[PDB]
């Protein structure tokens, strides 16, 4: 079958890991500061 | 106008556009129609409605 | 409750605690980044000079996710300035984190400073993995995957790290044939990752599904048994994707693999629906290419042309030859199925541009085939539906196509056997060439008759006048 | 301490959601009924 | 199934005289020179400026008296947030590639400007418009 030459290859390639910047937990995200803040007089 | 191509009927609206251009009898008929129209225009514009009112 | 507290404090004219704002932003991180960022801004405004390093870092990350490069950079600079006030105990950790964030921002802006800060942090803390992963990834980008030893060493350093294993598997998928490694080696690595570390990791499951689909596609079909084995491999890949969807139904890549399997199984409608949903979700070059392929399989050649054009303009920027090949094929399909000459002209021009970009035997044969089809279609056309210019162009294209067919037959490994090329050139020259000249003569006779009628009418009109 | 303080905005599975998540539960059901249950 | 598909970004939202009806103007992201002027119901599908809308036009919802839809049956409308049904009352075959399609969804008007290739198939008596956001 001498006709138009074309190659079909589906692209589903996974991207490389992004490694985005990491959020920093608040001081009130730790159990001991939470206890100190809630137990305030 | 059946002689000039760009002043004729569009070819996509009629099936027989091929065998229309260059015909002289059909051009005679069209010329008679146009002369009748021009006579009507003159009669309406110069006798009946001189002020040009066309809604009657 | 936090909104009620905020409202009550506002009604009472009492100072709203910024801790409630931080908690609200933390909650909205998984719901609405906009509301979380707004609450963080309100908390920072309340604090004034009491702004901390974490608040500035989170504001910078919010603006980075919002693509606010200027504002993110300003917030990161303010965080680095405030780092001087950090307690010494956490100072080292927060400095490492802020330097990593700044290196990420540089990698977005300029990779050189990112690599410099990566080396700085690696000397500061060799145990960190993300820094090493990004540095080795940038090196592989610069070295075209010539640092496989570094990737293997990093994999050995953290065999239990999911990020390290995923990066190593990505590098394998990228350059396994370049490195000559085992085809199933990455499959065994991902199988070990799933069995011994985490069986719910969608990355390794998708990699295994892609490997199994590739194996099934490359498998030769000879009888029912081989087709059933291929279907079983596709079923394994589909089970990988279904487990991924069970883990997370919002996985675009699992649906894309499902659509590819359906394309192999000729379930065109489901693949088309999946690809449309994916395009609505995310817009990359692969999605547009797959949409064009599906439209070609769905016989919607115009939509395929549009999809390929959008893919070419948005991402490839008119440089890739494969997209031009696809556009030419779609145009040829449109011209063949719809009997349109302008489609053939556009396909010919696209093929000519692609060849001038590449000058490969495949595109030479494509041009020859297009010209032969053009000549055949023009000969098949009636006189009233064509003109002399198209006939002359078709004849010239036929001559050039015959010459290029001989050229291809003189090549070492032409896309088609040289005997077939020579036979086609001979067949085109023997009969089609003469039929083109006969059509040219008939067209000239038709034009002459038209002009004779036009010149005869005016003389009779003048005589009547 | 770095790991304890580190927080990642989006999860490993949720990274495909980002700011705009979409559901393919119907797609999953159709796949189960037409691939795993395919005859 | 679907006769037209694109993604639009809302430029202007005009409430004007009415309370429950808004005019929105959008241009296709993948292809400029495609415009969409549309009436929508604010209370059911509220929109804001610079929103992204997935607009689809179909001649049928399949996959004469109207009936409330049974929960068991499934149709094309299950994937979208706002479906309207209207009649095409003008198909302006304008300049070289300027085509305008006027559709009236029971008095709520839509005009779609675009090239001939995109809007060739939109020469139907009645059209469904399916909007997702």
């Amino acid at each position: 079958r001498q006709d138009y030459i074309a190659k079909v290859r589906y692209q589903n390639d996974l991207p490389a890991p992004p490694c985005p910047p990491k959020l920093l937990k608040y001081e009130i995200e730790k159990e001991a500061p939470q206890k100190e803040f809630l137990k305030d007089s | 106008d059946l002689m000039d191509e760009k002043n004729s009927i569009k070819p996509d609206v009629i099936e027989y556009a091929a065998d229309i251009l260059g015909d002289v009898e059909l051009q005679k008929e069209l010329n008679s129609e146009y002369e009748q129209l021009v006579s009507d225009r003159k009669f309406l514009r110069e006798i009946v409605f001189v002020n040009g009112d066309h809604n009657w | 409750f936090l909104e009620k507290y905020v409202a009550v404090c506002q009604e009472e004219n009492y100072p709203i605690l910024p801790e409630a704002y931080l908690v609200l932003s933390r909650v909205y991180e998984n719901k609405d980044l906009n509301v979380a960022l707004d609450y963080l801004m309100k908390a920072n405004d309340i604090l004034g000079d009491k702004a901390n390093v974490y608040v500035l870092n989170n504001l910078g990350i919010y603006h980075f996710f919002r693509n606010n490069v200027s504002q993110s950079s300003d917030f990161f600079a303010q965080s680095l300035e405030a780092l001087n006030n950090v307690s010494p105990q956490n100072k080292e950790a927060l400095s490492i984190t802020l330097h990593y964030n700044k290196a990420r921002v540089e990698e977005v802006s300029n990779q050189s400073e990112a690599e410099k800060l990566y080396s700085k942090l690696m000397e500061k803390c060799p145990g960190y993995t993300s820094n090493k992963i990004r540095y080795i990834y940038l090196l592989a980008l610069k070295s075209n995957g010539n640092n496989y030893a570094d990737v293997q060493q990093l994999l050995d350093d953290f065999p239990s790290d999911l990020e390290v294993r995923s990066f190593y598997g990505w590098f394998l998928k990228r350059y396994g044939r370049k490195n000559g490694l085992k085809q199933d080696l990455e499959s065994q690595h991902h199988k070990d990752t799933l069995i011994n570390y985490d069986k719910h990791d969608c990355y390794a499951l998708l990699s295994l599904g892609n490997i199994y689909a590739t194996i099934a596609r490359e498998m030769k079909v000879t009888d029912q048994k081989q087709n059933e084995i291929k279907r079983q491999q596709y079923l394994r890949a589909a089970q990988f994707y279904h487990k991924v969807l069970s883990i997370d139904p919002k996985n675009i890549y699992a649906a894309q693999g499902i659509a590819i399997i359906f394309s192999d199984k000729e379930r065109t409608g489901l693949a088309l629906e999946i690809f449309k949903k994916v395009r609505d979700t995310v817009q990359d070059l692969g999605t547009f290419i797959n949409l064009g392929h599906c439209f070609m399989e769905a016989k919607q050649f115009g939509k395929a042309i549009e999809s390929y054009t959008i893919a070419l303009e948005k991402f490839s920027n008119g440089m890739d030859s494969k997209l031009l090949v696809l556009i030419g094929r779609a145009w040829y399909h449109r011209g063949f199925y719809e009997k349109s000459m302008d489609a053939y002209k556009k396909a010919l021009e696209v093929s000519e541009q692609a060849y001038q970009l590449s000058k490969l035997p495949a595109l030479r044969f494509n041009i020859v085939f297009i010209q032969f089809q053009i000549a055949d279609f023009v000969k098949s056309l009636p006189n009233t539906q064509r003109d002399l210019t198209t006939l002359e162009n078709a004849l010239s294209g036929l001559n050039d196509a015959i010459k290029s067919l001989l050229k291809l037959a003189e090549l070492e490994q032409p896309p088609y056997p040289s005997e077939d090329l020579k036979a086609r050139a001979t067949m085109g020259s023997n009969t089609l060439r003469n039929q083109l000249e006969r059509a040219i003569q008939d067209q000239q006779d038709y034009e002459m008759s038209i002009q004779e009628k036009l010149r005869t009418a005016r003389r009779k009109q003048q005589l009547d006048e | 301490e770095i790991a304890s303080n580190e927080r990642v905005l989006i999860d490993h599975n949720k990274v495909l959601r980002g700011l705009k998540p979409k559901d393919f539960s119907s797609v999953a059901k159709d796949c189960e009924l037409r691939i795993l249950k395919e005859k | 199934s679907a006769l037209f598909d694109d993604i639009f970004t809302v430029q202007t939202v005009d409430n004007g005289r009415y309370n429950k009806v808004s005019r929105i103007i959008g241009i296709s992201t993948t292809n400029s020179a495609i415009k969409l002027t549309l009436d929508i119901n604010n209370e059911m599908f509220p929109v804001s400026q610079d929103d992204s809308l997935t607009v689809t036009l179909a001649n049928s919802l399949s996959l004469k008296s109207w009936r409330p839809p049974k929960p068991t049956d499934k149709s094309l409308a299950d994937d979208y947030d706002y479906v309207m049904f209207g009649t095409v009352y003008k198909f302006e075959e304008g300049d070289e590639d300027k085509i305008k399609v006027y559709v009236s969804f029971g008095g709520l008007l839509m005009c779609l400007e675009g090239g001939y290739k995109s809007l060739a198939s939109l020469k139907q008596d009645n059209l469904y418009i399916l909007i997702r956001r």
